[PDB]
């Protein structure tokens, strides 16, 4: 079981990263 | 003000010798000057060594870098590497140390009184960056002096004394080469190898021969590179992928001179041939197997049976397999089985370490050259005290091995960071944004937004 | 702007200035030089010279152990080496 | 002996900043 | 000749100094660009020499 | 046009989401096999014999590791500095045990992050800025090169190199304390200088900057808003900041040019971490830390201990703990 | 050791070595010389 | 013009050195932590609560100069001139370590003084403090390192000493003793140092890379008015660049110099509490688990019991000498080495 | 109020220090703490 955690809260990285990068708030000229 | 302002060139004084990119003649005085120092360091270094040369202590017991140099090239040295005659080492010391007042004078002349600028004054001297033919003709000029160069060793080493060979019997000697090799398939089978444990790539270059037939070849294809250079001009794929500037050409300069740091570095550290382990002390592998050998004889004397010896491991204590089964010393120097040395050749066999030859044909003067090597290995602190990190003060030393390849290693990592940034900026330079973006104009703000 | 002093680049280039300093930087090197050499910084700090560290004879250095005979403690060590 | 080493480099080291100081007198062209 | 081989080698050293220090300050003053032309071209082939004379003579004493 | 100018159009095009770029077509590959491989290891790669003494260190987080305490551990002694390819493996089980992926994990990284500091300076070129934010990354990038590449070739094994892991890097760290007195060494000590001193100089900056941002926000809103992306004017007083600063020290302590304050922050820690990046690559070569072990003596002969001394005592603990069955001779020369 | 000949040189010759250094200092006495510009 | 204003007015006037009321806190106590720390260095020996020789004078150098700690035998004693253990006595007291004390005193009065001398100075000025807070993660580190370390354990003897090589032997002791390395609140600041090292380099190096053309020489310096109201870089170009090299950027002008101030500050607080936690002993030493299964599986190894290892080598060839008070005598054969070593 | 260029108090300064500190690099190899 501590396993799986450490390997879940590593995927859940690697998954903020995809839409950190990919949904970010797009950064617009105002 | 001719240049010589930051109003008129465009650079600061920390950039200042910018400020002669396009004063040819200037530009020349302070290469000339600048060759000056380093024939007077070549000069004053070697007299400062043999100056404080005893020639009874090794000469890796006494800080020496040069003279090591000068007897590798089979002057003043004669069996074992013993000292017989320290002349010519003062000869090559005056000789460097007088040429520098000369090239001294040259350079002082052209950089103030000569000529800024060349070209007025002489069509051939003169030149400019972007004249693709003028530059690779001095290329070509260049080549071919260093193809002579490199000839000049091949001359000492076949007609002039020879060099000194290490590997030669008798524990070493000065010997003149007679059947260098030409075979492509073995001067450039060295090219071809692994740079990685076991191969070493060129690092690897052993024997005499093979580094006085790698130099016939490479004088020879470096003054056919000049002809070729001087009679040709660049074709159309190479002008499209180069920067043609001044400052483009001394990044590329800088790319190479990294490079060829880097491989001194490895060279002077692992190869024990044209760094004579008797001149410039053991390498680190050298050592560490030296240390195998010396406890080796010492308990074998004792009536340890060493090829039967199991340590602590379940391994051998003295004696074990490389990973492809060759009988190599034991102990952490597993690591350094790849170590050749005429101390240790002696005991090989086909299948590495001969047992017999270890309990039979083992010399004094190996136990000797393993205890030397053992106790002379390339560990020391930055003020010189010698050994372990943990060794109390007492032993004043630190291996030539160490000061020329931190030295050289320091050197290339700069001269990397260098090309990056000359390289760098001559791109942005020839394309013209290399004092900033233009803001009427910025290039970002012409593109479309990623998302 | 100037909150007013006379700039330093006018002071140690004036003569005046070196006129008083080529005197007192000196001077006090040598107070300094002196106050070692007299051995005097010695006996004000209680710093051992080379031959006060130890007995001729003694082996364990003169580590203090109570906090109020602790004064006391170093004044007796140093009886100790006579 | 070492005041030999150090009576030369005193010399040395002053021609530096001494032909500066010439140049500099001749109004020479620094 | 014990003597007059150092002799010559600090007529080296002296001359030397002088032509360390003459030559670029000759160079960059304007002024004697001709009154001294004669200087360092004299200076020159006296260093010159005086290193071939100091290499003959350390064939009788070195 | 043809289809070879096509793809090179869309290698070098500013408009992709990621620059892809010619290093780019390099580092993809070498990071992804270096990323997968790295993470299949480190949750489940069997024991690996570093020492190359059939002692093998269990790594992996399936064979009882956590996350402090997992690595991916550095190939065996016994191969050394030889090149050591799944290919020339007898299989995979035997490439595992001898420590291959290190190998694998750490060429392609090594060559994946050079082609990154190309790529850096690549996509300046297409965007018409400066290039030398590549130069900076050279630091961080150099020091990788020491721990991973340059410390096992002068020490003739990557059984020494750095493991990829939290507690491998300490066990890194102590054993090279011991063998090297790194502690001990100036292009150590200007690597710290370099990293105090950056986030000092980034703390300083940020606190500057933040100090004087120009009110045009209310106090219920954060102040971030008073910023809008790509506004032409300045959002901070550096007039004001100065001001500040220069008092809080004096007047010229301080800066007012905002290029020479902005060059300054980026060449305090990468000139550090050049120097220690420098340090570990010397080491590498046996060239340590300075050694005053039994520097003072008195008048009879006696050392006089120094705090130098004390260091080496710890020192020397970890010296004869480090590796307990590796050695079998009095000298730990390599 | 030098040629006995050559001894009583012995104190210039163990300071030569660092004479190229110099140079480098003697550029930046020239740049306050000329004062930067 | 009461006498509290007109001394006001003359210690907040525009000098080239600013004064203020934080100055009567600040330049005593500075000028004597400085000036003690060079003293001792200089001229104070260690011998009677070392063992050690730590100045010039006895023949150490940069590195191994120290201020070292008083005898542990002090208990955490100010160490007044004054009080019961020097009696007034000048000379006995820099024997028993009153510099430390004395500078550890003074230094600590002094911060606080520059403190307030930032808000002192941020207030007439007119600026936000975030300076002054800025400057509370130093003071968090020494408070926490110097003072509260020391009064956790049996003295100020086990506090740092003021020295090059002092503080590394401190390094060395917290690897061996406490397994520093270990602990989060350490890594935590590791990350906001080294953090902050990188933020500074990546945000000069970027600005200095995308400048806008705003003069016409080589030397981009000279393009900078300090009163120029443009930004002398492009945010635009430099937030695609990031975007494109490294999938996100900034940009936020505002929130960039903020989270400058915010890494390497809320790093150097982390690290604090875990010292508070260590002036207890309260150490992340062990992992349980793990060495549950290495008593009872002599096979199973990692790289957290192999630096257990090397730290039992610390304290065991360390601590005789380093704490010379405990009279510890390790024969040869208790020390533990491993093979040949 | 300059009476004296700056670039020569800027040389002799730096003598200055150059000399004093090759003096402490000197006794670094002589006399207390050479380990002699
Ligand atoms: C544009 C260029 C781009 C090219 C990129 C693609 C090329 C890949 C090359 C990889 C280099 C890494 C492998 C080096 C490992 C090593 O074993 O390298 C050492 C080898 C020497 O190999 C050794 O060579 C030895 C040769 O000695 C043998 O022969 C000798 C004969 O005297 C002696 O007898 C000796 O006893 C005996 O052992 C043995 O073979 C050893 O087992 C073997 O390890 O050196 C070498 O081939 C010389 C060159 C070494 C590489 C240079 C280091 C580069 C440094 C990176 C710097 C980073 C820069 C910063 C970035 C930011
Ligand atoms: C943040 C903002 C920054 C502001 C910083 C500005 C700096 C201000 C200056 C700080 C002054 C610090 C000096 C404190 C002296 C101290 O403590 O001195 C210690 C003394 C107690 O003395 C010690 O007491 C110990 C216990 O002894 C007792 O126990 C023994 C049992 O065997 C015997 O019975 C013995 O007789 C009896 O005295 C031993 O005797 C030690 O050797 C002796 O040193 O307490 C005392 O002065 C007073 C104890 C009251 C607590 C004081 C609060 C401050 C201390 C914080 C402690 C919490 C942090 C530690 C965490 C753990
Ligand atoms: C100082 C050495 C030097 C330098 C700086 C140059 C510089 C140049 N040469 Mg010349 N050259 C030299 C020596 C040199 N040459 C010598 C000694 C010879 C004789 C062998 C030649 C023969 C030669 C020819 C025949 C040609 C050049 C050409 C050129 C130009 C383009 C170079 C180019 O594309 O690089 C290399 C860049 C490349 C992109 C090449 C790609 C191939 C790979 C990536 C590089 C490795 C190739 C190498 C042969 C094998 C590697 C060995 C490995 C085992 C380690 C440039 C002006 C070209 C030109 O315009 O001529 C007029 C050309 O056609 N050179
Ligand atoms: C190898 C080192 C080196 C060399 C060869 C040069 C060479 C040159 N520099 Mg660079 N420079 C260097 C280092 C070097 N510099 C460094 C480290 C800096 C940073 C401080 C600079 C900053 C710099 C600036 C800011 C400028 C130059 C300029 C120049 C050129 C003209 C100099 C001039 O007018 O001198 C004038 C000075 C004098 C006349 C004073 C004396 C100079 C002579 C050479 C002393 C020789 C001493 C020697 C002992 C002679 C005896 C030997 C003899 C017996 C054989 C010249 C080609 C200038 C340029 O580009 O011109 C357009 C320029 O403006 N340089
Ligand atoms: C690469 C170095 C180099 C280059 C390219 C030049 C180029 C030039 N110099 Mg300079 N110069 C140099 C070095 C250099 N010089 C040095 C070292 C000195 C001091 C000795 C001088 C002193 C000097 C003066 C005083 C003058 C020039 C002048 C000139 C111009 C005319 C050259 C001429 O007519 O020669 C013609 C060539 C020959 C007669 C051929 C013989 C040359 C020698 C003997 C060849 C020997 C080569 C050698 C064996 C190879 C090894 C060299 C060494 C590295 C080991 C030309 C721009 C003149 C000028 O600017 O006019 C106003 C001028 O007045 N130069
Ligand atoms: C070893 C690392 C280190 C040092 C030496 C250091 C030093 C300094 N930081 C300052 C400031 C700052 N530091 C900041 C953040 C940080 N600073 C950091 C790390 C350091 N900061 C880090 C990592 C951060 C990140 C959060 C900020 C935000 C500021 C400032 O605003 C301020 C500044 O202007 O700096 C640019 C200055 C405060 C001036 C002062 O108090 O004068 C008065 C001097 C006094 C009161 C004397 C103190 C006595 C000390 C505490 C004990 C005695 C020390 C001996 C004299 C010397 C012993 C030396 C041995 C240990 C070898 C000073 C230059
Ligand atoms: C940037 C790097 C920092 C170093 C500064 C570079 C100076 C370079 C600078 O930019 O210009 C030098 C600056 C200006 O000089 P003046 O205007 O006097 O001279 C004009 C000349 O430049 C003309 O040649 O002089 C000083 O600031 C000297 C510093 C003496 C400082 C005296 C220190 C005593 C104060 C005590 C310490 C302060 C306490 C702090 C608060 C407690
Ligand atoms: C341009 C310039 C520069 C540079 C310069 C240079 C780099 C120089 C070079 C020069 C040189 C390069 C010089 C040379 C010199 C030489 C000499 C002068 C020599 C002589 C010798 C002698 C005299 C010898 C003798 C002897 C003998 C024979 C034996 C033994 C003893 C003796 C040693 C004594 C600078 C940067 C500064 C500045 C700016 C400009
Ligand atoms: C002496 C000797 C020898 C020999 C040698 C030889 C024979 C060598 C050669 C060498 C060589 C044969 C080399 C070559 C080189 C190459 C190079 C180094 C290249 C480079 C390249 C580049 C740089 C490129 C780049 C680019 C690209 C790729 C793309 C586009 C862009 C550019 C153009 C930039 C031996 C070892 C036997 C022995 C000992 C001694
Ligand atoms: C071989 C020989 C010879 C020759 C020699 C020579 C060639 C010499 C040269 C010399 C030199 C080449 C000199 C130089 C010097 C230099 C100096 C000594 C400098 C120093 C510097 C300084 C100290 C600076 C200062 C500063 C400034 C100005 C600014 C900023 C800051 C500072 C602080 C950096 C003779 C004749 C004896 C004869 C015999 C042999
Ligand atoms: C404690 C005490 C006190 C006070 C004291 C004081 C206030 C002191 C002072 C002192 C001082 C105030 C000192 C000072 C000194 C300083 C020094 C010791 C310096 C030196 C330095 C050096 C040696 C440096 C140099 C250099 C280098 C190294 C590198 C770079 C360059 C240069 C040149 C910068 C009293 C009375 C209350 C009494 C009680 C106790
Ligand atoms: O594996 Mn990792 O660590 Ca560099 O030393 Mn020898 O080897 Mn081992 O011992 Mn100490
Ligand atoms: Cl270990
Ligand atoms: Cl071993
Ligand atoms: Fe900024």
């Amino acid at each position: 079981m501590e396993t799986i955690t450490y390997v879940f809260i590593f995927a859940c990285i690697i998954a903020l990263f995809f839409f950190a990068i990919f949904f970010r708030e797009p950064p617009r000229i105002t | 003000a001719t240049n010589r302002d930051q109003e008129s060139s465009g650079f600061a004084w920390w950039a200042g010798n910018a400020r002669l990119i396009n004063l040819s003649g200037k530009l020349l005085g302070a290469h000339v000057a600048h060759a000056g120092l380093i024939v007077f360091w070549a000069g004053a270094m070697t007299l400062f060594e043999l100056a404080h040369f005893i020639p009874e202590k090794p000469m890796y017991e006494q800080g020496l870098i040069l003279i090591p140099h000068i007897a590798t090239l089979g002057w003043g040295v004669g069996p074992g590497g013993e000292v017989v005659d320290t002349f010519p080492f003062f000869v090559v010391g005056v000789v460097h140390l007088i040429s520098s007042a000369v090239l001294g004078f040259g350079g002082v002349y052209h950089a103030i009184r000569g000529p800024e600028t060349l070209e007025e004054y002489s069509s051939f001297f003169g030149y400019d960056w972007k004249d693709k033919n003028k530059m690779t003709t001095i290329l070509g000029f260049h080549l071919i002096v260093l193809g002579i160069g490199a000839l000049l060793l091949v001359a000492k080493a076949m007609f002039f004394g020879g060099l000194y060979d290490t590997w030669a019997p008798g524990g070493g000697d000065v010997r003149v080469i007679t059947n260098p090799t030409l075979d492509p398939r073995v001067i450039f089978g060295y090219l071809l190898k692994s740079p990685f444990g076991g191969e070493g790539w060129i690092v690897s270059v052993n024997n005499l021969e093979d580094v006085v037939g790698g130099h016939i070849w490479i004088g020879l294809i470096c003054i056919a590179g000049g002809i070729w250079h001087i009679l040709t001009t660049p074709f159309g794929w190479a002008r499209r992928a180069f920067i043609w500037s001044g400052e483009a050409y001394l990044s590329y300069s800088l790319g190479a001179l990294s490079m060829m740091g880097f491989i001194a570095t490895c060279f002077v550290w692992f190869n024990n041939t044209v760094y004579p382990s008797e001149f410039y002390g053991p390498t680190g592998p050298e050592a560490s197997q030296a240390q195998a050998m010396t406890f080796l004889i010492r308990d074998q004397k004792l009536g340890a049976n060493v090829g039967s010896a199991q340590g602590p491991t379940g391994l051998g204590k003295y004696l074990m397999r490389s990973p492809t089964g060759e009988i190599i010393f034991g102990g952490e120097t597993m690591r350094f089985w790849d170590f050749r040395g005429p101390w240790l050749e002696p005991l090989r066999g086909p299948n590495g370490l001969d047992l017999n030859k270890i309990k039979n044909d083992i010399q004094p003067w190996q136990e000797r050259r393993a205890a030397e090597y053992m106790t002379h290995a390339p560990l020391g602190s930055l003020n010189s005290v010698g050994g372990v990190a943990t060794e109390i003060n007492s032993v004043n030393f630190v291996s030539p091995r160490s000061w020329l390849a931190t030295s050289h290693f320091v050197l290339a990592f700069f001269f990397l960071v260098g090309h990056l940034w000359h390289a760098g900026r001559a791109r942005a330079a020839a394309a013209g944004f290399e004092k900033g973006i233009d803001r009427e104009s910025e290039p970002v703000l012409s593109m479309p937004s990623l998302d | 702007g100037t909150t007013g002093e006379r700039p330093f680049s006018d002071i140690i280039t004036s003569v005046r200035y070196w006129v008083i300093h080529s005197i007192t930087i000196p001077a006090l090197f040598i107070a300094g030089w002196l106050f070692v050499s007299t051995g005097l910084a010695y006996d004000v700090f209680g710093t051992p010279r080379p031959d006060s560290y130890y007995a001729q004879e003694q082996r364990s250095i003169p580590l203090v152990t109570d906090r109020f005979e602790a004064k006391q403690q170093v004044e007796t060590f140093l009886e100790q080496l006579k | 002996e070492v005041i030999a080493q150090l009576t030369m480099i005193a010399m040395i080291g002053i021609a530096g900043p001494m032909i500066i100081f010439l140049l500099a007198v001749r109004r020479g062209n620094l | 000749m014990t003597i007059l081989f150092q002799l010559a080698l600090a007529a080296l050293v002296i001359l030397s100094f002088v032509m360390v220090i003459g030559v670029p300050v000759a160079y960059a003053s304007p002024q004697d660009w001709d009154r001294s032309k004669q200087l360092i071209f004299l200076g020159s082939g006296l260093w010159i020499a005086l290193v071939l004379v100091v290499g003959v003579l350390n064939f009788f004493v070195v | 046009a043809n289809l070879w100018e096509r793809f090179c159009n869309w290698v070098t095009s500013t408009d992709n989401r990621l620059y892809v770029g010619w290093f780019g077509v390099i580092m993809i590959p070498t990071l992804l096999a270096a990323t997968i491989c790295f993470v299949i290891a480190f949750i489940a790669a069997p024991p690996v014999d570093i020492d190359g003494i059939r002692e093998p260190v269990s790594g992996s987080l399936l064979y009882g590791n956590n996350i402090i305490t997992g690595a991916v551990v550095p190939s065996s002694n016994a191969i050394g500095l030889h090149f050591y390819p799944i290919w020339e493996a007898a299989s995979l089980d035997e490439w595992l045990y001898n420590g291959g992926p290190y190998q694998l994990i750490i060429f392609h990284f090594l060559l994946g992050a050079s082609c990154y500091m190309g790529r850096q300076w690549e996509l300046s070129y297409r965007l018409g800025m400066r290039p030398w934010i590549c130069v900076a990354y050279s630091a961080p990038l150099a020091s990788a090169f020491a721990v991973f590449l340059i410390y096992p070739i002068g020490q003739g094994s990557f059984s020494d190199g750095m493991p990829l892991g939290i507690s491998g890097t300490f066990n890194f760290m102590i054993v090279f304390q011991a063998e090297h007195n790194i502690l001990m060494h100036p292009f150590h000590q200007l690597g710290v200088a370099g990293v105090f001193g950056g986030a000092l100089f980034c703390a300083m900056h940020g606190s500057l900057v933040t100090s004087s941002l120009i009110r045009e926000t209310t106090e219920t809103e954060s102040a971030n808003y008073g910023y809008k992306f790509g506004q032409e004017e300045e959002t901070y007083n550096i007039v004001a900041a100065h001001g500040y600063f220069g008092r809080l020290i004096f007047q010229y302590a301080s800066f007012n040019n905002s290029r020479s304050l902005h060059f300054f922050l980026a060449a305090w820690p990468v000139v550090g971490v050049w120097f220690t990046a420098l340090g570990i690559s010397t080491m590498a070569f046996n060239l340590n830390g300075f050694n005053f072990n039994h520097s003072v003596i008195d008048a009879k002969g006696n050392v006089i201990n120094t705090w130098a001394d004390i260091i080496n005592r710890a020192n020397l603990g970890m010296e004869v703990m480090h590796e307990r069955n590796a050695h079998n001779f009095p000298l730990d020369l390599a | 050791k030098l040629p006995e000949a050559y001894a009583i040189f012995d104190p210039l010759v163990d300071v030569l070595p660092v004479i190229p250094v110099l140079f480098l200092a003697l550029a930046f006495v020239w740049q306050a010389a000329v004062g930067f510009r | 013009r009461g006498w509290f204003d007109i001394l006001d007015d003359w210690l907040k006037r525009d000098r080239f050195v600013f004064v203020g009321w934080s100055g009567i806190l600040l330049f005593p106590c500075a000028y004597l932590a400085l000036g003690g720390w060079l003293t001792g260095t200089t001229f104070v020996t260690s011998w009677y609560t070392h063992g050690l020789a730590s100045s010039y004078l006895e023949g150490c150098n940069f590195l191994t100069v120290a201020v070292s700690t008083p005898a542990n035998s002090m208990g955490h004693s100010l160490l007044l001139l004054w009080g019961p253990e020097a009696q007034g006595d000048f000379t006995r007291w820099c024997q028993l370590g009153g510099l430390w004390t004395f500078i550890a005193l003074h230094g600590a009065f002094g911060l606080i003084g520059f403190m307030l001398r930032q808000f002192e100075i941020a207030r007439l000025v007119g600026v936000r403090p975030y300076n002054a807070i800025a400057f509370s993660a130093p003071i968090a580190v020494f408070v926490s390192v110097f003072l509260i370390y020391p009064l956790g354990q049996s003295s100020w003897f086990f506090a740092p000493s003021f020295g090059v090589a002092a503080i590394f032997r401190f390094l060395l002791f917290f690897q061996g003793f406490h397994n520093w390395t270990l602990n989060p609140f350490h890594m935590m600041g590791v990350a906001g140092v080294l953090g902050g090292a990188l933020l500074c380099a990546i945000h000069g190096a970027t600005v200095e890379n995308t400048l806008f053309q705003d003069g016409e020489g080589a030397s981009t310096f000279r393009a900078f008015n300090p009163t120029q109201a443009e930004e002398t870089y492009s945010m635009v170009t430099a937030n695609r660049f990031w975007s494109q090299i490294f999938g996100i950027a900034f940009s936020n002008k505002r929130w960039l110099h903020f989270f400058m101030l915010f890494v390497p500050v809320t790093g150097l607080w982390m690290s604090a509490i875990g010292v508070v936690g260590l002036a207890l002993n309260l150490r992340s030493y062990d992992f349980i688990s793990q060495e549950i299964r290495a008593a009872e599986d002599p096979e199973f190894e990692t790289f957290y019991t192999k630096n257990l290892l090397l730290n039992e080598g610390i304290r065991a060839w360390m601590a005789p000498q380093d704490q010379p008070h405990e009279n510890f005598v390790f024969p040869e054969e208790v020390l533990p080495r491993g093979n040949a070593l | 109020g300059g009476r004296i260029p700056l670039w020569i108090v800027a040389t002799v300064a730096g003598m200055g220090v150059i000399v004093i500190v090759g003096l402490f690099f000197y006794g670094a190899y002589a006399g207390l703490g050479s380990s002699l």
